[PDB]
């Protein structure tokens, strides 16, 4: 009946998750570039910049 | 490796430089190392007549 009493395994599986999923998202960042696709950034400038 | 080029173009022998010569007639390869010379020849390779 009563919920909540695995908390632990279920913030273990949380952790993970939450950890993938914020790795998975960093990769939309900018970093102080142009873009952040490298398609567009190459066929937008040459090489040398 | 020497030659001769148009005044408004000596700019573009240069690593990553493109215009009508960069990439039609001599190209430097981006690490090139080494040095570059350009000096006047109005006095011997002009004519008059052209």
């Amino acid at each position: 009946s009563t919920a909540s009493a695995l908390g632990k395994l279920q913030d273990v599986v949380n952790q993970n998750a939450q950890a993938l999923n914020t790795l998975v998202k960093q990769l939309s960042s900018n970093f102080g570039a142009i873009s952040s696709v490298l398609n567009d950034i190459l066929s937008r400038l040459d090489p040398p910049e | 490796d020497s030659f001769v080029i148009r005044g408004d173009e000596v700019r573009q022998i240069a690593p990553g430089q493109t215009g009508n010569i960069a990439d039609y007639n001599y190209k430097l390869p981006d690490d090139f190392t080494g040095c570059v010379i350009a000096w006047n020849s109005n006095n011997l390779d002009s004519k008059v007549g052209g």
